[PDB]
RNA sequence: UUUACUUAUUCAAUGAAGCGGAGCUGGAAUUCCACGUUCUAGCAUUCAAGGUCCCAUUCGGGGCUGAUCCGGGUU
RNA sequence: GAUGGGGAAGCUCCGUUUCAAAGGCCUGAUUUUAUGCAGGCCACCAUCGAAAGGGAAUCCGGUUAAGAUUCCGGAACCUGG
């Protein structure tokens, strides 16, 4: 206590060089952090056409946790299940003369997108899931409406990664169900009501209106600024 | 597929979509280096239509040519 | 100066053979006297407030 | 994305560096020593200068390896001929060839190696 | 059919500026925080003579506000400067002699000295020896500074721009006729490769648009075109008059 | 034609360090202002001492504050 | 004069720290191995460019047909360890 004393230091202009601070805001990223941070500005600083910008809203995640839920049941055949499967069918069509259906019918998620649009153009798709973030926009831009002239309920969901997951691979930019069984039926219609009334009903509106447009936070300030004294005064 | 749709939608280059798109990503091309690896195709109908198939020893490169 | 003794490169004093004695002496003083006059700067600040 | 990172200056992260683990080596048979003392040592200078300098200054001449330096052979000269090298000074002469003043420590005498080693 | 002189000037092979004794570029301060909202405090450590400038500059050694070290900064010594004045930088800086103010920050009829075109710049305007800027005048709103130039010209700055208060040391330098051949070419040694310069009317036809002719004369106008070429633009490059000098400057 | 917007484009600087918006504290009327350095050619660096909380013990170690918060738009 | 970049149909040109994720050296700890995980210190940059510029340290005597501040004798000095 005697020994050891209050040496405060004045961290003033002209005093007692700066400490060592958090200045992350102000780190020279590479070229390819800024690439990325600036296009996803650019892409909001900009107007984005509805056929966009209707992708901006996704499943809740209550929703979302509850679809890929029932979507979890569905899982395709992993590589081990194959083999089991295929040797299970080898060893019966050898020996029962099985007519190759010594297995029963699959109940699987539907992915790939063209088979998931040649499955919505013929209207056997109940439920339609497309990623939000399919980096070539193109391949999915079109699928809100193609499901809503067919009649297809779908929603727009987070993470082409998290559809991966679903159908065991990395990513899948869709994920459809075009049966499921008995005791999930009632699940799938609750589920594809909640969906319709977020995404199939609101169509016919988010179509026609625009995106992006927003301000970055010290453009917002001054917009502010100058809407609280010339436009209130 | 998602072809015949991509290939359709390619096609209206001046429509509000295309734009929008154009504009984004000439300005992320211009942001990289003028000759650069691209880590899939942009338009994978047309590289389909053009030869390209999605498996090893297949490359796509986006390069920059002055006008 | 590699090949010789820190005696021959060196003075018995705060600075040594980096600054001679009167600028030693110069800094000793002037070091002090603004050290007091940074507190009674401060204590007039303290007693104008 | 939310550590302190107190510099602005951004560098490229330290990533581990394998060692290389080759499937089949790169030249399938080591290479004999390229220089070893036959070659380092390539024969004996027999002039009347350098037969001079063996009688009187214990110093034996060589013609050496162009390739050799004075570590090679003087550590040559120790291993053919079992002899002490008090200091090696080297010449490039004129036709190209290395020559090399091997002067032996007191212990032995340059003469007595000569008539060993065969030139007198 | 030659490449003229001043055509050839520009390749700058044995035209570059001879740059081995100088100093380094006599700049400002970097414009950093403390200049932007306080004041820093150097101290003049040397003033020195830089070959082929006519001002001294002034060697201002600040301590480093975010690192444990000294910067040395060279800035063109103001008159009066001093070894051992300590010089104050920033918006809140004093009016004194040698200090580095905010255009901004200072009133009507300041002089200041080595003003920044442009907030950061660190010196632009007003850098030759006994050459100053005037402040005329502010426009707080949309801030701006109005400034009278050695030249006479008015501009329009920043008033975060900043300069140094006063006048470049060294002024009344051309009073003194160099009276000498040698001292012309003493002082462009340490310039560049311009001297002596040869007339060209004195030349042939091929060298220069003057040359030629069985008397020495120009032949046409010297008043050149501003959108004449290269190789054409010898003599009086875009006149709006010639001839002596009479009447005032200064036209409104 | 004059003018605004900013993300294209353009210019410039920096080791992309303190930008923008709020807030604490004091003064004065929801607003305003202030909010660490100016006799002196010294010195200013060791996650800063201090304060506080935790652990683990004889070495000490860690967090918070000191040094307000928010937006990650380097300016 | 490479690199990063940009230009050029191209041979190549520019530019030399630039619009680059451009780093080895200290060591807490590790010693399943003084290293990877992991405490913590420093960078606005290849390289070439001088036998008259800068620069660690050697002198004397003697010796050959022809070498000598290099050999021999003696006497020193510097660098790295
Ligand atoms: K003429
Ligand atoms: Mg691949
Ligand atoms: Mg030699
Ligand atoms: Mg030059
Ligand atoms: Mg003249
Ligand atoms: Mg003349
Ligand atoms: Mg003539
Ligand atoms: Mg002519
Ligand atoms: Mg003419
Ligand atoms: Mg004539
Ligand atoms: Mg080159
Ligand atoms: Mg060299
Ligand atoms: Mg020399
Ligand atoms: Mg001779
Ligand atoms: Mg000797």
């Amino acid at each position: 206590n005697p020994l050891t004393h209050s040496t405060p230091k004045n961290f003033g202009i002209g005093q007692a060089v700066q400490p060592k601070r958090n200045l992350s805001r102000y780190v020279k990223w590479p070229e390819y952090v800024r690439v990325q941070r600036q296009k996803k500005i650019l892409s909001i600083r900009l107007k984005v056409p509805p056929t966009i910008a209707q992708f901006q809203y996704t499943l809740d995640r209550n929703t979302a946790a509850e679809t890929f839920k029932l979507f979890n049941k569905y899982r395709p055949e992993t590589a081990a299940e194959k083999k089991e499967r295929l040797t299970k069918e080898a060893a019966a069509v050898a020996e029962g003369k099985s007519k190759q259906d010594a297995s029963p019918k699959p109940y699987a998620v539907k992915y790939g997108l063209n088979h998931v649009v040649a499955l919505i153009e013929n209207k056997k798709a109940k439920l339609v899931l497309i990623a939000n973030d399919v980096d070539p926009i193109e391949l999915v831009v079109f699928l809100p409406a193609l499901c809503k002239k067919m009649g297809v309920p779908y929603a727009i969901v987070k993470g082409k990664a998290r559809l991966g997951t679903l159908v065991n691979q990395k990513t899948s930019a869709v994920a459809a169900l075009t049966e499921v069984r008995a005791e999930d039926e009632a699940a799938l219609a609750k589920l594809v009501s909640t969906i319709d009334a977020n995404f199939a009903d609101k169509y016919d509106e988010v179509k026609k209106h625009w995106g992006g447009g927003i301000l970055g936070n010290k453009a917002q300030a001054k917009m502010d600024k100058r809407a609280k004294n010339s436009d209130s005064a | 597929g998602a072809y015949k749709y991509l290939e359709e939608l390619q096609r209206k280059k001046q429509s509000d979509v295309l734009r929008f798109l154009q504009r984004v990503r000439v300005w992320e091309y211009r942001q990289k280096n003028v000759i650069h690896r691209a880590a899939r195709p942009t338009r994978p109908d047309k590289a389909r239509r053009l030869g390209y198939k999605a498996k090893q020893g297949f490359v796509i490169y986006r390069v920059r040519v002055r006008r | 100066y590699a090949t010789v003794s820190k005696t021959h490169k060196t003075v018995s004093r705060a600075y040594g053979g980096s600054r001679c004695a009167n600028c030693v002496k110069e800094r000793i003083i002037r070091a002090f006297l603004i050290e007091e006059q940074k507190i009674v700067k401060k204590v007039v600040k303290e007693q104008t407030e | 994305a939310l550590k302190v990172r107190t510099s602005a200056t951004f560098r490229l992260p330290k990533t581990l560096k394998l060692a290389r683990a080759p499937k089949y080596a790169s030249k399938a048979v080591p290479h004999y020593n390229r220089l070893d003392s036959y070659k380092v040592i390539e024969q004996p200078i027999t002039s009347e200068t350098a037969m001079k300098k063996v009688e009187d200054g214990n110093i034996l001449v060589f013609q050496v390896s162009m390739k050799a330096n004075k570590y090679q052979i003087k550590k040559a000269v120790k291993e053919l001929y079992e002899v002490d090298v008090l200091k090696v000074n080297t010449l490039v002469r004129p036709n190209g060839t290395k020559k090399a003043y091997v002067r032996l420590t007191a212990d032995y005498d340059a003469l007595d190696i000569a008539n060993r080693i065969g030139y007198i | 059919g030659r490449v003229i002189r001043n055509q050839r000037k520009g390749a700058g092979s044995i035209f570059t500026s001879h740059t081995r004794l100088r100093q380094g570029a006599a700049k400002l301060r970097t414009l950093d925080y403390a200049e932007r909202h306080g004041y820093i405090r150097g101290i003049v450590k040397q003033i020195v003579h830089d070959s082929g400038r006519g001002a001294p500059l002034a060697k201002v050694v600040f301590r480093d506000p975010y690192k444990y070290r000294l910067r040395e900064e060279i800035f063109i010594a103001n008159e009066g400067v001093h070894t051992g004045q300590f010089i104050y930088a920033g918006k809140k800086a004093s009016l004194n002699v040698g200090n580095v103010l905010p255009l901004g920050s200072v009133p009507e009829g300041t002089i200041v000295s080595n003003v920044e075109e442009k907030p950061g710049d660190r010196g632009a305007l007003a850098r030759a020896s006994g050459n100053y800027v005037i402040i005329i005048g502010h426009n707080p709103d949309e801030n701006k500074t109005r400034v009278r130039l050695p030249s006479g010209a008015k501009k329009v700055i920043s008033s975060d721009a900043r300069g140094v208060i006063g006048v470049i040391a060294g002024g009344g330098r051309v009073d003194k006729p160099l009276l000498k051949a040698g001292r012309a070419f003493h002082k462009y040694r340490l310039k560049r490769n311009s001297w002596p310069k040869t007339r060209g009317v004195a030349m042939n036809p091929v060298d220069h648009p003057h040359g030629g002719g069985n008397h020495q004369h120009i032949g046409k106008a010297s008043t050149i075109s501003r959108g004449a070429v290269s190789g054409q633009k010898a003599g009086l490059i875009a006149a709006r008059r010639t001839g002596l000098l009479r009447g005032s400057q200064k036209t409104q």
